[PDB]
RNA sequence: GCCAGGAGGUUGGCUUAGAAGCAGCCAUCCUUUAAAGAGUGCGUAAUAGCUCACUGGUCGAGUGGCGCCGCGCCGAAAAUGA
């Protein structure tokens, strides 16, 4: 008698691999994430695969229904800047070059994630994010 | 007390995930208990006490009755599942006679999916002839028993049907001595039939060995039998080799096999040398008494040093041999911590003057080698090139002129063991076309290793072990515990079926009889794979204490 | 006691069963190993003494 | 760690009393269990 | 908790039960067998006397088992810490 | 003390088998906000989670702490009766 499962993770793109919580919660279920390298990989053809988030259901007969979401933010500085995997310190190795151009852009493709769900704001967040993964943002 | 029936559901399919199916509901808890109510014939059945010699169907009187009702509908109701005339027959309201429910829950139960869970009180005689009658209600015979695995003479399937009328295969398994008889053979057969005082064959190493008297255990008694089976089991006398699970046929049986891939695997190794040695050839004939009346553990023989090294599965099963050692062997043993293969090396690069000043009674006698040698990864190996600045060291100061260094790398100077991870690279010489047999030479490559290793760096490597943790992740919590407490680290990690597993990396001198220690840091829901990897040196401090000589 | 030479297989037990005869090696060699016995059973791929290197017969079978 | 010349407060969980006439040094864990001994 | 008698007679696993009087100022009052509530006016007996309970039979010891007023039952790991 | 908020890029860059405030290395964002820190301890296989920090809801008067100084308390066991 499992009445709703509208369960969520973080699941990235091609890992069809139901453990916990997709063990107890979608397996205690019938959540096929098949559908999840099938409708969502499929889905991503952008590029091929990234990080993003899942939401299926089992709707207390025994059904099945799903949504996705947005690929992360430290992708966004890695595929772009030239910082390989990581700099190492991002305070004193500074690899990569996004200055104020590129970000804007960057930031543009993840709106509606974020925070102050716009893009007349979260730009100096991602551009001062930049430092978190510590890449030399030039005085553009 | 805490009696049940509700856990015991909830635990099967929340154990393994089996579902049971029911048959009878008690009257009442711990102490409470006076009886018991069934689901089947639907009969207050009920006895009178401990002893019992006192039985009745005497009514129910009430609370519980009414509960049965919503209960034993699932009965039925499972019954559509399997049978037929219950899909319409439950859509109805029509009573399913005593019939065809037999042949039902019989049904999914040699089908393997369903379960008369019959319980009961054992001393308290509460219990008992009603899962008798259980056990004929939904139990077969070998008549229900899916076709026998066993191979042809040749390898290819066969079924080995019942047939009391055709081939002749049996099988044996438990080895009973008895001082009467002798030496007893428990057998299950399978087809033919065997009289008292047929012969038979060995199906592994042809033996047309004798049957003499075909005897079941009767309960007290002995029943002697003149014939045996198709099927049906017992004990056989004679057959004076016959082991343990081996095939067995009858003189007809043209020459089969029977497969049975039965196996057990160790997990507890100890080692033993017992009184002043004494003992051992003794205990050796003693363990050939061991692996014959049951197969069980092994003695196998330390590959490097002394000593004999004995492992199996289990742990005081290990013990209760010991107990039974110091019993009917008399053998004071002093049972351990098993050996540890020990292998050393270096870590720099050194040149070293392999000078040798010598004339001795004549023949010339010397080798100056001004030798370079270095190391290499671990578990790398051992390689060099000739190094040659011409032709200074001439021919056959090369199929040996090294191994002065393979020699003295059997023996690593310090604590004295095998020197891998090295690559050498000569480069220099002196000698005479007369002052250098092979011989001299060769010597020098000798002492070139051995004052080399001296002043190139200290080192052993303790033999590291990577294993499998086949763990249920609650207790792999408890075992990264002491995993991570022993000297090492896993390395590895992904979730199997019921389980997870990890790849482990773990010491060996860090890591004997872990399956013991396992055990509880888990309840016991798994084990792993003994597999053996490379070594790593003892941080110096572990190494000190054991450089003693 | 040696063995029927090449390639051996007994590493402490087999009951070896003591046969007999030396040569002008290893100071005694009298009262062989058998091939056969409680173990060793031979070298696999002895096309040739199998009344003695164990082998029971090179059934080609292919 | 009962009776040491030396009691303290190690987290901000241990606060110390007076009972009896010494000082003790209670936390809800027991395994800092300290008096002035 | 069984409530037999004015006295509360409870059985904690102890080889025997243990018999409690009502004294002054209180009765007692088990709503069932397994939760006891007892009568009183006085704040010494209420804490005093449902102490002395209690400590008829200690609390968890690592596991879960035994009497508490209405506290958490803090544990100590299992199958561990006992080499 | 008592109600509630106790957020987002993020799972910070690196290490690291995994290090996600949270075993360590460097950290030294900015954004929605009354306020939620790249974290106070606790908790994990890493995760989860408890909690705090912080601001407003109740409440309605004093509070949190840093040194000095006077006297004590612990520190502090011995041999026939104190």
């Amino acid at each position: 008698k499992k009445v709703v499962a509208v369960v969520k993770l973080q699941l990235p793109a091609g890992k069809a691999t139901p453990a916990p919580p997709v063990g107890p919660a979608l397996g205690q279920h019938g959540a096929n994430i098949m559908e999840f390298v099938k409708a969502f990989n499929a889905a991503t053809a952008n590029m091929g695969d990234a990080i993003v988030p899942v939401e299926i259901t089992i709707y207390a007969d025994r059904s099945f229904t799903f949504v996705t979401k947005t690929p992360p933010a430290s992708y966004l500085i890695r595929k772009a800047a030239g910082l390989e995997k990581g700099a190492h310190k991002p305070g004193r190795e500074k690899v990569g070059r996004i200055t104020w151009e590129q970000v804007l852009e960057i930031a543009k493709q993840k709106m509606p994630d974020l925070n102050t769900t716009d893009l007349e704001a979260a730009a100096r967040m991602i551009a001062g994010s930049a430092r978190s993964m510590g890449v030399e943002v030039v005085g553009a | 007390t805490g009696a049940d029936l509700w856990l015991v559901i909830r635990t099967m399919q929340e154990r393994l995930g089996a579902r049971p199916v029911v048959m009878q509901l008690p009257i009442g808890r711990e102490d409470t208990f006076s009886g018991i109510i069934d689901v089947l014939r639907m009969k207050a059945y009920t006895y009178g006490n401990d002893l019992g010699t006192d039985i009745r169907e005497i009514p129910i009187p009430e609370e519980y009755l009414d509960q049965a009702r919503e209960y034993h509908e699932k009965l039925v109701e499972v019954a559509a599942d399997f049978d037929e005339n219950i899909m319409l027959k439950y859509l109805e309201g029509e009573e399913p006679t005593e019939e065809e429910l037999v042949a039902a829950i019989r049904k999914g139960t040699i089908d393997l999916k369903i379960t008369p869970v019959f319980l009961g009180s054992a001393l308290k005689n509460k219990g008992v002839q009603l899962l008798l009658d259980a056990v004929v209600d939904y139990l077969p015979s070998p008549l229900d028993i899916p076709p026998i695995k066993g191979t042809t003479p040749e390898g290819e399937v066969v079924e080995i049907h019942p047939d009391p009328n055709g081939p002749l295969a049996a099988l044996a398994f438990k080895i009973m001595a008895d001082p009467y008889v002798g030496r007893l053979t428990f057998i299950r057969v399978y087809s033919g039939t065997l009289t008292s005082g047929s012969y038979v064959y060995n199906t592994t190493k042809g033996r047309k060995e004798r049957v003499a008297r075909l005897l079941r255990m009767h309960a007290n008694h002995r029943e002697e039998v003149e014939e045996l089976k198709a099927g049906d089991l017992g004990a056989v006398v004679g057959l004076k080799e016959t082991i343990t699970g081996d095939t067995l046929v009858g003189e007809d049986a043209p020459r089969v096999i029977l497969e049975s891939i039965e196996v057990p695997e160790p997990v507890i190794d100890v080692a033993i040398e017992p009184k002043t040695k004494a003992d051992q050839e003794k205990l050796s004939q003693a363990l050939a008494r061991l692996a014959e009346e049951d197969p069980t553990f092994r003695v196998s023989t330390h590959p490097e040093t002394g000593q004999t090294i004995i492992s199996g599965m289990g742990e005081l099963h290990l013990e209760i041999i010991v107990d039974r050692l110091k019993r009917e062997f008399k053998v004071d043993a002093n049972v351990g911590k098993p050996q540890v293969a020990y292998r050393e090396t270096i870590t720099k690069p050194v040149d070293v003057e392999g000078k040798f000043i010598r004339q001795t009674g004549g023949r010339g006698q010397y080798g100056h080698v001004k030798i370079k040698v270095e190391p290499l990864p671990r578990g790398s190996g051992f390689e060099f090139v000739n190094a040659i600045v011409g032709g200074v060291i001439p021919k056959e100061y090369i199929p040996a002129v090294q191994k002065g260094i393979e020699e003295a790398m059997q023996s690593g100077p310090l604590i004295g063991f095998p020197v891998v991870d090295i690559k050498v690279t000569l480069y220099d010489g002196s000698y005479h076309e007369v002052d250098s047999s092979e011989m001299a030479f060769k010597i020098a490559g000798s002492m070139a290793i051995k004052e080399a290793v001296q002043k190139g760096d200290p080192v052993i490597l303790e033999p590291i072990m990577r294993v499998e943790v086949t763990t249920p992740e609650e207790y792999m919590g408890d075992v990264i515990g002491d995993l991570n407490a022993r000297r090492g680290q896993i390395l590895g990690m992904e979730p199997r079926g019921n389980a997870q597993v990890i790849r482990a990396f773990v010491p060996l001198a860090e890591m004997f009889g872990y399956a013991t220690d396992l055990r509880s840091k888990t309840q016991g829901r798994g084990s792993f794979v003994m597999f053996f990897d490379h070594y790593q040196e003892v941080p110096k401090q572990v190494q000190e204490k054991l450089i003693k000589g | 006691a040696y063995i029927p030479g090449e390639g051996h297989n007994l590493q402490e037990h087999s009951v070896v069963l003591i046969r007999g005869g030396r040569v002008k090696d290893l100071p005694g060699v009298r009262y062989h190993i058998v091939r056969g016995v409680y173990d060793a059973a031979g070298v696999k791929d002895r096309k040739k003494s199998r009344s003695k290197y164990g082998t029971k017969k090179p059934k080609e079978a292919a | 760690m009962k009776v040491r010349a030396s009691v303290k407060r190690i987290c901000d969980k241990c606060k110390v009393i007076r009972r009896h006439g010494r000082v003790y040094v209670i936390c809800e864990n027991p395994k800092h269990k300290q008096r002035q001994g | 908790a069984r409530l037999v008698g004015r006295a509360l007679e409870l059985t904690v696993g102890f080889s025997h039960p243990v018999v409690v009087e009502p004294p002054e100022g209180i009765t007692f009052e088990v709503p069932e067998p397994t939760r006891v509530r007892v009568s009183g006016i006085d704040k010494q007996k209420v804490g005093q006397v449902a102490a002395n309970i209690r400590a008829i039979r200690k609390p968890s010891a690592y596991h879960e088992k035994g009497i508490y007023y209405a506290g958490e039952p803090v544990r100590l790991k299992p199958g561990k810490a006992g080499a």
